[PDB]
DNA sequence: GCTTGACAAAAGTGTTAAATTGTGCTATACT
């Protein structure tokens, strides 16, 4: 994964409402995400939970 | 003893007289200056409390002589006069200080040339230079004796002057303005030509305290990943260098004269026995030792 | 004190010196330093076996070889030049100075012995127990 | 151990403490609850003590009331000084810049004597600052903190200096009162020249009290034959010449000078500290002054032991002035009192006089109180005192150990640079009180230091230490904290020693501490007080090193100052091996949350965290998320509970910047390989796994607060806008409307942070400039661009803004309208360059960073992370660094003491229930109890799994690494382990400097240094000295004309360069210009002469 | 100095400071304290008389000038720091240590300094009389030999 | 009135006893000459010179004497055409013509660096 | 010029101080409190030490360096580059 | 290439009103 997008944040330093990890503790865990693409391109996933 | 001060008055043309004033230089106000800081708010010199001081006793003085005063007053003035131009020029050599807001003493014209602090000290016999730089040191193990890592970001700006005629001299900027746009924003073409002008161009490496002249070393400049600076581990007996954190400075020989100073005087390999002993400093030491034990 | 002394000419070729001692009574033995107080220095006058031998010549570098060739001779003293006896008008000359120790051959006639002598005495001042 | 939350650290202390560490901040928090005098602080002294506590307010108040003229006709009375709540909160304050403070109140009582009328008006003093729960201040917005200061305690101290030239013995005395003049014998106020009986006869005593009360004195008797007054009032006259030299005496003034003196309370202070050491020791009256005459005189004789007239007897020998018992402690709130009771006799100035001048019966006590200097008193006390100090908060650690400081510095003791080095030794009197260990390694070495864990100060200034008392070789519960002096009186036996199975001394003998401090044996008969456990001398910092009794107390200096320099990490992992101290200190810091009251967790948000208690009520904490520390550091928090966890009174719900799990959290644990490696790590340099990079362990945030201002220009007014005169439509690409960066954005060094502009006058273009405006058609601008703008070699990404605007009703500095502050922030890679360092005064820079390919990696394929030089360890004497290396691998894969038949013979000495511990398990030495060397051995061959079931390091802590460029073993078994390594506030991205040219001094031409003005470096005297060594003339010139002073030669040479033209020759330094001028100025005539034409002019 | 002669001190001083180096051991070559020593003895006390009683002047200065075609002295041990401050250079002195005592007696005296000294020359941007500054050496001309601007 | 009664501080004062750096030494002179622009203009200077040469020796010599670029003074239209013997409505017009040439890319395209 | 012989001191007297100064400052006046200009005849007085701006006198009537070396007939100050505020002395006359 | 008259903005001048600035003064008695 390179790069993320989150709603809320503008950028790395801030908080998101109701969740408990801090967007900068949430990327790294995110880091230790194994995936494989099997596509040439940068290709976006996406993820949604409430 | 008395002689000595006697003897010296005839034989200069100096008059005794000058030992007593009629009139008081006025230092030229750029030297004394009055100029506001970054917000409105006003600094100013001491002196001119001091010249002010001067200035109110002295017109006082007039006042009184004029309208006629008892010598009371009149001798009060002329002793207050005297005591205002003892702290202008040297300001506690006799009696208390005079101070300022928290009881601070103001600055005489010889505090300005006294201490560490003063011209010739501060400004004279040192200063602060152009062309210069400095940043911690890390182990150059890889490096001929000669040579030394600069970062390439202190290099860049070290060699901006050179750097922007190369590549206006290259079609790379039309102008000297794009010149220096082009390097201040660090566009991919400049590291090419940072090479060139630092080729065979060395620069002075010192550490401090300077102890013996070995402190200073001229070296040629290696384009070096990182912003630190890659020392020769031969040359830490002479620097005195532990890389426990320490830093050093460079300066960068401009004239032609300069540049072959440090070819030869102060090269790195040109220096190698210690001039006090004559004994070898750069001899391997501490990990070569039990390398080759 | 000393900022002011350079050498300024190669020879100011007066014969005064100093006498260093070199060695004493052995074997009945190099003088414990001969190499801070002989070894560098330049012969004021020939050094003369106990005969007219003369062994080494005036104005000769003493190096290593010639310490050990002298002690071979059995000579106990040599007069030596120094800047102590040097009678230029300003500065020192090269051969009352001697070798220069970072060059290992005469000092050259610009050299400023006078601050390398205060950095060669102050620099170890950091290590003398005060 | 005993804290709710506290996490499982095993430990090796064979003793158990029987005194919990006392809160390490009661010290700042207890002195300014005695200045306020609080009702906390009033049921502390009415238990046990006094039954009139007095608020350090209240105490300065007496001494006021009532204020009276010479007249005495009217008088003014003040009581009663008030409260209200604080005006704004902490976190409020520290945004609007502010000083965190509370109003104060009092009772103006004005009496007329003539009229008996009464005007009671309630009088307003000021705000009053108050202190945090953390023991700090909030002043005008900065979190500060109050440092104690060490000062010799009033009193009568004696000593005896040999002299030369009699070589005989010779006895001085000296009186330090709390404030007037100073007495020696006579030699009072600096005036020498003075018989100690001529001032006896000042009294008016007659020469038979003199034989009578002198008695066996030789000298007494002999200087009253040699001294030629003749009178009491006579004597007052040859006192009074010398001491009012220039005036005329009278019998009214020469008989008041004495009494007025020192006599007389106003002039000479009676200090509680000094009216209780000479009370006991022998306000002022005769009876002190004649009590030290007789106390010199049996000095000199040799006599232990004095009695007088109706005195008690107590021992004639010297005193020493570094004893704690005569040094004594200025706490925050005496040093805030004393700055009160100079404000108020300020005061009492303009009350007196203004009574004269106003209108009698028309003042009032609003009228004659003026309140500018009482206020100025603490305004300018908080603001530019020496001890009220810039919080260091780098870490939590840090911050504690600020507070707890001990300086000796400032305003009423020894200076920084006059001390002998005297003061500086340790002295036997510190146990316990102040770490000796823990102290600056620079100019200000034995001047600084922290106070002990357990140490605890006096009502009267006076440093405590906790014992327990021993009676009949039986050790009892009761503990007893005693005061230097009352130390000395007894025997301290040692911390450990064996113990009896229900308290009895067991060994033969017993350690004990005598008053020499001298150290001897009795059989434990005579033993009367026992340490109440190890590590008492140590202090919070020092107690935290692993293994500190095996490092020499050198490299334990450096160890202790640099854990305060840490910076904490983003992941903050705990220690693998520590100590004690970890999780206690974190709490005692303040930079975690604890929770107050028993209950259950209701919500947990990044935001904040609520907690739902069995009392009903509800508490709740809102979490520091990314707040710019001090000095630059992130003070992120993060919580350590779930939703429905329950919790107890005391427990730990989230973390601090460098703390986890409750316990202090400096650095990272890290797998360390002790082999010398290919000459990249030499002279302390370090080798790092890039792993350390990939994987952010060692990375760190920082952020910096950027701030500009629009002000009322006597031109017009400063408008921060996006337009600027000239630039890009790009520059301004990440400006929004009003002209400031947009939240979020990315800023490079040189980009636009907030635009701004200010008025121009009489701009007169350039005919070059003016023919391009036409030309192109762009109007020159009436205003130039003043914009706030990133400093050099600074990047990161915007996080907040701040903005105050005059129009928005906001408060502002007059002349300010609009105030604009920006936060920008940054991740930090571990570089090479960056300072690490472990708990044992081991330091290093980054040498190079391997790729986890090539580099020392076990049998397992797994890389070392550091590789550490072998040579640096041996002769530096600190080997705990090697222990902790040993030990660390231990908690790092477990295990499991042989259960074969027994317990082996090396676990015989009270290791309990550690014979097994799983995989990564945390472990913990305290300093002075902690693992033996026996110990170690046994347990380094220990539980083997890394996944297969083989060993990766042997009994003696090596193992044989594979090189990874070669791909080949190395010959020999290299130590591997792993260690607790700190990353250090140097950093290189702040110390790279580099300069071609730049701003200029004013009055002096030279650059000015500092990467603020992007200076360049200093080429001082010694380095002029080397360069003239090298006899490189040239080269010297250059630095000294064209490259700083040469106004006209620096311009040129950038020209030749740009040009490639020949640099030109240099000028004449500006600098020797000045000289010349201020030559003149002090009426020297200097001309500069030629050769044969005469004169010169500098022009 | 008054028992055994100028030439005896120098032996004497140098031995003493060689052995407090020697003894945390330091090598020193005797040459650099001997250029140290040198600068104790320059001068001499003036007896009698141009000249006055008391006085330190310099050993050259005193022998041209005693001559006058048609005044005894004594050799005087003095330390670096009050030799230093006898210095010829008036600036020199002044920069050094206790500027108001050397500048007030320069004024009376009416000195005149030659900007010899290499500090003083350090101090107006001057170079240094001494290595590459020296006269005979940048005053070298340089130009190609006539057999190789024919090779060109 | 509150701005009025400021006042000014010490330059000779110690900005922080912790290092003994005096306030007046970290003062920058505003008025100071930069080396870069110095010579930027002095090549400014240049490059006009040069594309002047371009126009004609009365079309430049009115830029000139307009702008004051040889002595430094400015002069008004009715001015410039009393040397050359004109009314100042015809200096008025060669102005605007000279201009449009001097707008013309060939001539503009080199000095546009130079804005600022 | 660079090289310079000889640098000599001495008593200065009360006519070398006269000879130096380039006119007597009479107020102690640094600068106005609302235009910030400096006071005449105080110290910092342009009529004496020098102009503020280059080529510009105090009130302004000779603002171009076309006319150097000429002083203005109603300000009394001397159009020169502001250097000269640098290099220039005043003196007191003592009663 | 260029000039003429109408014309309005811009720049100076002189004339006035408002403001700013300097100075004198205050009488129970007070040292
Ligand atoms: C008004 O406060 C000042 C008064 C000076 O006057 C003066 C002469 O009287 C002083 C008193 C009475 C002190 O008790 C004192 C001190 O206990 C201390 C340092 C040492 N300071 N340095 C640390 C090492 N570094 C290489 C250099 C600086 C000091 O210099 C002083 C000090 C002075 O110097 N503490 C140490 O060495 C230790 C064990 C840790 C330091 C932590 C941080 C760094 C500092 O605490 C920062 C946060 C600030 O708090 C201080 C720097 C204050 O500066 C400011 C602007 O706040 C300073 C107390
Ligand atoms: N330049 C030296 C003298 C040069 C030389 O030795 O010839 C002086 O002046
Ligand atoms: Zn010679
Ligand atoms: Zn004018």
């Amino acid at each position: 994964v390179t790069s993320i997008r989150i709603d809320g944040v503008l950028h790395e330093f801030t908080t998101v409402p109701g969740v408990k990890e801090d967007v900068t503790d949430i990327i790294l865990n995110l880091k230790g995400l194994v995936v494989s693409s099997d596509d040439d391109e940068p290709v976006t996933m996406y993820l949604r939970k409430q | 003893k008395r002689l000595k001060v006697v003897a010296a008055f005839q034989q200069s043309g100096n008059s005794p007289m000058g030992m007593v004033l009629d009139a008081v230089p006025v230092i030229p106000p750029e030297l004394r200056p009055m100029v506001q800081l970054d917000g409105g708010r006003f600094a100013t010199s001491d002196l001119n409390d001091l010249y002010r001081r001067v200035i109110n006793r002295n017109n006082r003085l007039k006042r009184l002589i004029d309208l006629g005063a008892p010598e009371i007053i009149v001798n009060n003035e002329k002793r207050m006069l005297q005591e205002s131009v003892d702290a202008l020029f040297d300001n506690g050599r006799r009696g208390r200080p005079v101070t300022g807001p928290g009881n601070r003493p103001l600055k005489s014209l010889s505090d300005l040339l006294k201490g560490k602090q003063g011209r010739f000290r501060q400004n004279l016999l040192g200063k602060r230079v152009d062309y210069s730089g400095r940043s911690v040191i890390v182990v150059g193990p890889q490096l001929k004796l000669h040579q030394c890592g600069l970062p390439k970001l202190m290099a860049l700006e070290l060699f901006k002057p050179f750097v922007m005629k190369r590549l206006v001299d290259l079609n790379h900027a039309q102008n000297i303005k794009s010149a220096k746009r082009m390097v201040e924003r660090q566009r991919p073409q400049v590291w090419d030509v940072l090479e060139e002008v630092i080729a065979e161009h060395p620069v002075l490496l010192n550490r401090a305290p300077t102890l013996h002249r070995l402190g200073i070393q001229a070296f040629e400049p290696q384009l070096v990943e990182g912003k630190a600076i890659q020392l020769h581990p031969l040359v830490c007996e002479a620097f005195n260098a532990d890389f426990d954190g320490d830093q050093m400075a460079v300066h960068l020989p401009l004239s032609a004269e300069a540049q072959a100073e440090a070819r030869i005087l102060m090269l790195s390999s040109n220096n190698i026995l210690s001039p006090a002993s004559g004994k070898p400093l750069a001899m391997p030491r501490l990990d070569m030792v039990t390398g080759l034990y | 004190v000393s900022q002011d002394v350079i050498v300024r000419e190669h020879d100011c070729e007066t014969e005064r010196g100093i006498n260093v001692t070199l060695a004493e009574r052995g074997p009945d033995i190099r003088d414990a330093h001969v190499e801070t107080s002989a070894f560098a220095r330049t012969l004021a006058t020939d050094a003369v076996d106990a005969n007219g031998n003369v062994i080494i010549e005036r104005g000769h570098d003493l190096g290593d070889p010639a310490i050990d060739a002298l002690l071979a001779a059995g000579i106990t003293t040599v007069k030596v030049r120094s800047v102590l006896t040097c009678t230029s008008a300003t500065g020192v000359c090269a051969m009352c100075y001697g070798r220069s120790m970072a060059t290992g051959k005469l000092v050259d006639i610009g050299e400023a012995v006078g601050i390398v002598a205060a950095q060669s005495i102050g620099e170890p001042g950091t290590q003398l127990t005060m | 151990n005993s804290v709710p939350g506290a996490p499982n650290r095993v430990s090796f202390a064979k003793l158990r403490e029987p005194l919990e560490v006392p809160g390490l901040l009661d010290v700042q928090t207890d002195s300014f609850e005695w200045l306020v005098g609080s009702d906390r602080w009033r049921q502390a002294a009415i238990d046990r003590g006094e039954e009139n506590p007095v608020g350090g307010l209240e105490e300065v108040l007496a001494e006021l009331s009532p204020i009276e003229d010479f007249s005495g006709s009217m008088s003014l009375s003040f009581s009663d000084p008030r409260f209200d709540e604080v005006k704004a909160s902490v976190d409020e304050c520290k945004d609007k810049d502010m000083t965190y403070a509370a109003p104060l109140f009092v009772t103006a009582e004005f009496i007329n004597n003539n009229t008996g009328e009464i005007k009671s008006q309630t009088v307003f003093m000021g705000d009053f600052p108050m202190m945090t729960e953390k023991g700090t201040f909030i002043i005008n917005g900065t979190e500060r903190v109050v440092v104690s200061q060490l000062v010799r305690s009033p009193g009568v101290y004696f000593d005896e200096t040999i002299d030369k030239s009699t070589e005989k013995t010779l006895h001085s005395v000296k009186v330090i009162p709390g404030r007037g003049a100073w007495l020696e014998f006579v030699r009072i106020d600096r005036k020498r020249r003075q018989p100690v009986t001529v001032l006896l006869k000042a009294l008016g005593w007659t020469n038979e009290q003199i034989v009578e009360r002198f008695g066996f004195s030789e000298i007494m008797m002999g200087t009253l034959e040699k001294d030629t007054t003749s009178g009491t009032d006579e004597a007052l006259l040859d006192i009074y010449r010398k001491l009012r030299p220039g005036e005329p005496p009278t019998k009214e003034s020469a008989q008041t000078l004495l009494e007025n003196l020192f006599f007389k309370e106003k002039r000479y202070d009676l200090a509680r500290v000094g009216r209780y050491k000479v009370n006991k020791k022998l306000t002022l009256t005769e009876e002190d002054v004649v009590a030290t005459i007789e106390y010199l005189v049996r000095l000199h004789e040799g006599q232990t032991s004095m009695t007088v007239p109706g005195g008690v007897e107590v021992p004639v020998e010297v005193d020493d002035i570094d004893h704690f018992g005569n040094r004594r402690l200025r706490t925050v709130g005496e040093l805030i009192q004393n700055q009160i009771r100079v404000g108020l006799s300020r005061m009492e100035r303009v009350v007196r006089e203004r009574m004269t001048t106003q209108d009698v019966e028309a003042i009032t006590p609003q009228t004659l109180i003026n309140i500018r200097p009482v206020v100025a008193a603490i305004k300018e006390f908080f603001g530019t005192s020496q001890l009220s100090q810039f919080m260091d908060q780098n870490n939590p650690l840090s911050g504690l150990t600020h507070k707890r400081r001990l300086s000796a510095l400032g305003p009423g003791g020894l200076s920084r640079e006059r001390a002998g080095l005297e003061v500086r030794d340790v002295h036997p009197s510190h146990y316990g009180r102040m770490c000796p260990i823990e102290t600056p390694e620079g100019p200000n070495i034995g001047l600084i230091g922290s106070l002990s864990v357990y140490a605890r100060v006096n009502p009267f200034g006076f440093i405590e230490t906790p014992y327990r008392k021993v009676e009949n070789g039986v050790v009892t519960d009761q503990i007893d904290y005693l005061t230097a002096d009352e130390e000395d009186r007894h025997v301290v036996a040692q911390a450990n020693s064996p113990t009896d199975e229900n308290g009895r001394f067991t060994e033969d003998r017993v350690m004990v501490r005598k008053k020499g401090g001298e150290v001897e044996f009795v059989s434990a008969d005579q033993v009367d007080y026992m340490d109440v456990s190890p590590r008492q001398m140590v202090s919070v910092a020092t107690a935290m090193i692993p293994f500190l009794e095996h490092d020499d107390a050198n490299r334990a200096l450096m160890g202790a100052n640099m854990q305060r320099q840490a910076v904490p990490l983003v992941r903050s992992e705990a220690p693998l091996v520590g100590t004690g101290m970890e999780l206690r200190a974190a709490i005692d810091a303040g930079d975690v949350v604890v929770a107050d009251k028993t209950g259950v967790i209701e919500e947990v948000s990044a935001d904040y965290i609520t907690v739902m208690a069995d009392d009903g009520t509800r508490q709740s904490y809102r979490l520091r998320k990314f707040a710019r520390s001090n000095h630059g550091t992130c003070a992120n928090q993060r919580p350590i509970v779930d939703a429905g966890q329950r919790v107890e009174a005391g427990q730990v719900i989230a973390d601090g910047p460098c703390t986890q799990n409750g316990e202090m959290a400096l650095g990272k644990n890290l797998l360390v390989a002790i082999m010398p490696w290919e000459g990249h790590n030499y002279e302390d340099a370090i080798i790092l796994s890039n792993r350390l990079v990939e994987e952010d362990v060692l990375t760190s945030i920082h952020i910096e607060e950027h701030e500009i201002d629009a002000r009322d220009t006597k031109l017009g007014a400063e408008e921060i806008t996006r337009d600027i005169p000239n630039v890009s439509d790009e520059v301004l690409a990440d400006l929004d409307e009003r002209g400031i960066v947009r939240i979020g954005a990315e800023v490079r060094d040189g980009d636009i942070l907030v635009g701004k502009v200010t008025p121009k006058g009489e701009t007169e273009l350039t005919p070059e400039e003016r023919l391009l405006r036409a030309i192109f058609g762009e109007k020159a601008r009436e205003v130039r661009d003043t914009s706030l703008k990133v400093p050099h070699g600074e990047s990161g990404k915007v996080i907040g803004i701040r903005v105050f605007s005059r129009e928005d009703d906001d408060e502002l500095p007059a002349g300010v309208n609009e105030l604009v502050r920006v936060y920008v922030a940054q991740k930090r890679k571990i570089s090479d360059g960056d300072k690490l360092a472990g708990r044992h005064g081991n330091k290093g820079v980054i040498g190079k960073i391997l790729p986890v390919e090539d580099m020392p990696f076990l049998p397992d394929g797994t890389p070392v992370d550091i590789i550490l030089n072998t040579h640096g360890v041996p002769r530096r004497m600190n080997i705990g660094q090697i222990l902790e290396t040993h030990l660390g691998w231990v908690a790092k894969a477990g295990w499991n003491i042989d259960v074969a038949a027994g317990v082996p013979d090396w676990a015989s000495k009270l290791p309990e229930e550690l014979y097994s511990a799983p995989a990564d398990s945390t472990v913990a030495t305290p300093v002075f109890d902690g693992a033996q060397e026996g110990e170690l051995a046994g347990l380094l061959g220990s539980t083997l799994p890394n996944r297969d079931g083989e060993v990766m390091v042997d009994a003696d802590g090596k193992s044989t690494l594979f090189d990874g460029r070669s791909g080949e073993p190395f010959p020999y078994p290299v130590t591997v382990g792993y260690m607790y390594i700190l990353k250090l506030h140097h950093l290189v991205d702040d110390k790279i400097h580099a300069r071609s040219t730049g701003p200029y001094s004013m009055i002096t031409q030279q650059p000015l240094g500092g990467k603020a003005q992007f200076g360049g470096q200093r080429f001082g005297e010694m380095e002029c000295w080397a360069m003239q060594a090298y006899g490189a003339a040239y080269t010297l010139q250059e630095l000294l004309t064209i490259k700083s002073d040469d106004t006209v030669g620096r311009v040129k040479v950038y020209e030749a360069i740009v040009k490639g033209e020949n640099i030109p020759e240099p000028g004449i330094p500006e600098s020797f210009k000045v000289l010349l001028k201020e030559l003149q100025s002090l009426c020297l005539n200097v001309e500069v002469l030629s050769s044969d034409g005469a004169a010169i002019e500098m022009r | 100095l008054r028992v055994q002669g100028p030439r005896e001190v120098q032996i004497h001083l140098v031995k003493e400071v060689q052995e407090v180096y020697r003894a945390q051991g330091v090598s020193i070559h005797d040459k650099h304290i001997e250029v140290i020593v040198r600068q104790m003895l320059r001068r001499v006390t003036i007896i009698d008389s141009e000249f006055l009683p008391g006085s330190l002047t310099e050993r050259a200065e005193f022998e041209a000038e005693n001559r006058r075609v048609v005044a005894a002295g004594r050799p005087v041990l003095m330390g670096i720091t009050k030799a230093s401050l006898a210095t010829d250079s008036w600036l020199s002195a002044a920069s050094f240590q206790e500027t108001t005592r050397v500048l007030t007696d320069a004024a009376i005296n009416c000195r005149s300094d030659k900007l010899n000294g290499l500090k003083e020359n350090v101090i107006i941007g001057k170079l240094i009389p001494a290595g590459t500054g020296i006269s005979r050496y940048r005053n070298i001309q340089v130009q190609p030999t006539e057999e190789a601007r024919a090779a060109a | 009135i509150q701005q009025y009664a400021r006042e000014p501080i010490s330059l000779d004062q110690t900005i922080g006893d912790e290092g003994d750096s005096q306030l007046g030494d970290f003062i920058e002179d505003s008025e100071a000459v930069v080396a870069v622009d110095a010579v930027s203009f002095t090549l400014l200077q240049d490059q006009l010179q040069s594309v002047l040469e371009t126009l004609s020796e009365r079309e430049a010599g009115v830029v000139r004497l307009r702008f004051g670029l040889t002595d430094g003074q400015p002069r008004t239209l009715d001015e410039i055409g009393q040397v050359y013997g004109v009314t100042r409505e015809r200096i008025r017009q060669i102005e605007s013509k000279t201009m449009s040439k001097l707008r013309h890319p060939s001539r503009s395209q080199v000095l546009r660096d130079y804005l600022d | 010029v660079n090289f310079f012989d000889e640098l000599r001191i001495g008593l200065a007297t009360a006519d070398d101080i006269r000879n130096w100064s380039y006119g007597e400052v009479k107020k102690p006046e640094t600068i106005n409190y609302r235009t910030l200009k400096p006071e005449k005849d105080g110290l910092f007085c342009e009529k004496i030490f020098g102009p503020t701006r280059d080529w510009e006198c105090y009130c302004g009537k000779y603002k171009r360096v076309r006319f150097k070396g000429i002083i203005c007939e109603r300000c009394g100050v001397e159009v020169t580059r502001a250097k000269v505020r640098r290099e220039r002395m005043g003196h007191i006359e003592l009663a």
